[PDB]
DNA sequence: GCTGCCGGCGGCTGGAGAATCCCGGTGCCGAGGCCGCTCAATTGGTCGTAGACAGCTCTAGCACCGCTTAAACGCACGTACGCGCTGTCCCCCGCGTTTAAACCGCCAAGGGGATTACTCCCTAGTCTCCAGGCACGTCTCAGATATATACATCCTG
DNA sequence: CAGGATGTATATATCTGAGACGTGCCTGGAGACTAGGGAGTAATCCCCTTGGCGGTTTAAACGCGGGGGACAGCGCGTACGTGCGTTTTAGCGGTGCTAGAGCTGTCTACGACCAATTGAGCGGCCTGGGCACCGGGATTCTCCAGCCGCCGGCAGC
């Protein structure tokens, strides 16, 4: 009969069959459940949506309609919790957050 | 002046601008050579694992996959080059 | 010309169309996002499998990954992610 | 005649600090770094080649590590009631960082 | 008239003596109560194993021994012998738990 | 008086002598009257990270008793693995 | 009931074959057990990760060898790969 | 007939069959090679023997015939080649080495 | 006294590099339609991890009193803190200019990578044997004291 | 500037005592002997992308000069952390004394396993048009720098 993707019935634009296959062939466990790939796709979708919104806000700040890896670095390092999550991560073409020690500044 | 060590290719202005991006306004005169030493130490540490990964592949090239894997193994992940 | 590789490009673009519908994404940024989501997926799956081995279980269900994300992500992302996973699994089970 | 215009010592340094902090460009030249990495990797495997992507990734990882180490070094320097980063400062920062000992 | 050690003689004696020992530094029921008190916040109605409490105490003891090593090193770098809060703050900043 | 023994003001129980001995083990010559609170603070922060992960492990295990497995296991998770507790 | 598992007797034999007149305490014995288990898990994870990178579904002696090279520093790595190689050749001589 | 263990055939004192079973059940790969458990047992044997002669030398120095975690730390933290491997791990009832900064020492 | 004089004081405008911003067109290439292929869904049946239920029992949580041990307060002080003076001298900031980075183009080729037949190195099943965990069980050799002196420390003459 | 008296440590003789080291017991795990079956391995070949070559061209690094302010040694006010004496307060601890839930065994079942079709999601492969970039140039933005009324001494008388 008529077929339909599992992502449509799972309410997520992220794939379900793809994550299922990745879990299957990734040598993690002997078996995985049916809802486990759905949950993993959902959490991955949330993570990408959050980081993409944080980067797009910085993109509009820098008046760019296209997301550049510098925007991704700014979004990652600006959010304290996201910075804690990606603490030991080196970004491509991102640079560093602009900060200067106040002691090095002149008297006035 | 054409035969020089490749470690000296890391020149004083370049390390100075690296420090400036770091956020330090004043640098002493004995920082350059020791920073060169620690930089080369980090290089040998990462490239040892990189070349080991390449020899596992039974290949003579060092593609970006080996270097990102070696950096991740050392404790510094890196994004944008595959993954 | 052959061996079509696999990546999350279309999925990240689709997510972008629902968060910033009039915003583009650079190719380098696309590679960064693909690598980041692959790394996060690998870390979460490794934690889930590691806990499954820990409690002497041989299957990975939504509970294992739920405990993994509650274990991995700190702060508000943990609760938001577990809520998203719960609503997604309930939606999937409701219409099977 | 008028003394030629000069910035005070320690201001153009801050200006270029501002300039480099907002720039994501590669602070290390392509060719000297490639020569250095090949000269330091030839001992592991004689006549070994690298990919362009691999070498730029390695260089940018090295820059990120060195810039973070330098920022920690500057933090320690300002902690020790000074502004000049000294060799003892960089050794101390490395040794707290856990990479030296 | 009375005999008094110099201000640091007994300090150095304590350093050279207690460093060679390996037992737990601090009384036990303090950590037991403290660990129960903190664990109450995360989830109530818990049940601890003794070995778990010993492990927590030893882990914390080692963590603060290493931390005081770092702050002593920072202080000796700052051309001083005493230690101050900024030493602990600097050591935790470079280590990376707060960053 | 069967259960629900809520405890408060227990961080202070680490005496100043106690921190003095801990730092002597760390190898200091002198001290200040100002560390005794931030060392307590780093104590509390450390323990919330450890037992947070420990109770998440326990809750995943469908059990209430926290074995030494959970604490050493979360400790290994934090990159500070401990030897000598069945690891 | 429910027989447990430990690396006690093996480290025992190792110390007896290198120190005929030295004993080991129980807590240090469990420390040795944790040491062995941690290193074993580290090597096994490294080998599995290497096999997954190289699109390999099997783990031979070569991935173990490379993990030993890349994980332990210098002299320990070279000595350990030497012992592993001689042991594997001796085992393959009479399998 | 004539069953013989793999540890004896490889001339090793660590269980090759047990290590192979652990690799099989540890979800590391779909298949495991024959020489991999042999290599693993050999490297674990070398490492154990290594730290063991350090511990025995420390105990003989401390004129004791029993091995305690104090000897284990005193042996591990003296040689930096082993420190680079065990610098992150701490052991139960370990302690530290008697190191005093030269400035903290008296005038003479 | 009641005038001269003498240096700082900081407040300000003004001269002067650098940073920023808009237009302007030119490149460059993220974004979008097409094809089929490669994988994902889908029926159809299986079988085996993981839940339940029924206990069992080892282990977790408590208070209690001798008691001593270390915790706590306060006490004098000599030190180490924090800082001011000073005096290098060593980093800084421009400047000319020497040089090597890059970028440009075009090859040569060692090698990365997709297909192929297979073999043989591993896996799956049964049966067989035994190395190792466990429950004891000791006799120890490992700890643990109170004792007798070295010692190095703070002074004295 | 060289010794004496002292709170520290050092051996060290019995006590004294939890626990490394066997030791049977048994058993589930290791291992030996067969189908069998695809994972990797040489063999093959086809791009390809990496090394190598040599003009521009040009930003950039290097050596050098002037100077200024950062740093380190010397001296001093001080406050305060330490050694120590005198309390006192909570920990140690061996003791029952209690229940709590992990833990093991067993029955069951249902959810993942895998198979044979079948169709579409999407990775690729162009492809035109839309967005980032570069240069000139006008606009701010700080930076440092001397002029001078106001201010406070500074000597006489």
């Amino acid at each position: 009969a008529k077929a339909k993707t599992r992502s449509s019935r799972a309410g997520l634009q992220f794939p379900v069959g793809r994550v299922h296959r990745l879990l299957r062939k990734g040598n993690y466990a002997e078996r995985v459940g049916a809802g486990a790939p759905v949950y993993l796709a959902a959490v991955l979708e949330y993570l990408t949506a959050e980081i993409l919104e944080l980067a797009g806000n910085a993109a509009r700040d820098n008046k760019k309609t296209r997301i550049i890896p510098r925007h991704l670095q700014l979004a990652v390092r600006n959010d304290e919790e996201l910075n804690k999550l990606l603490g030991r991560v080196t970004i491509a073409q991102g640079g560093v957050l602009p900060n200067i020690q106040s002691v090095l500044l002149p008297k006035c | 002046k054409v035969l020089r060590d490749n470690i000296q290719g890391i020149t004083k202005p370049a390390i100075r601008r690296l420090a400036r991006r770091g956020g330090v306004k004043r640098i002493s005169g004995l920082i350059y050579e020791e920073t060169r030493g620690v930089l080369k130490v980090f290089l040998e540490n990462v490239i040892r694992d990189a070349v080991t990964y390449t020899e596992h592949a039974k290949r003579k090239t060092v593609t970006a996959m080996d270097v990102v894997y070696a950096l991740k193994r050392q404790g510094r992940t890196l994004y944008g080059f595959g993954g | 010309r052959k061996t079509r590789k696999e990546s999350y490009a279309i999925y990240v673009y689709k997510v972008l169309k629902q968060v910033h519908p009039d915003t583009g994404i650079s190719s380098k940024a696309m590679s960064i996002m693909n690598s980041f989501v692959n790394d996060v997926f690998e870390r979460i799956a490794g934690e889930a499998s590691r806990l499954a081995h820990y409690n002497k279980r041989s299957t990975i269900t939504s509970r294992e990954i739920q405990t993994a994300v509650r274990l991995l992500l700190p702060g508000e992302l943990a609760k938001h992610a577990v809520s998203e996973g719960t609503k997604a699994v309930t939606k999937y089970t409701s219409a099977k | 005649v008028k003394k030629p215009h000069r910035y005070r010592p320690g201001t153009v340094a801050l200006r270029e600090i501002r300039r480099y902090q907002k720039s994501t460009e590669l602070l290390i030249r392509k060719l000297p770094f490639q020569r250095l990495v090949r000269e330091i990797a030839q001992d592991f495997k004689t006549d070994l080649r690298f990919q362009s992507s691999a070498v730029m990734a390695l260089q940018e990882a090295s820059e990120a590590y060195l810039v973070g180490l330098f920022e920690d070094t500057n933090l320690c320097a300002i902690h020790a009631k000074r502004v000049t980063i000294m060799p003892k400062d960089i050794q101390l920062a490395r040794r707290i960082r856990g990479e030296r000992a």
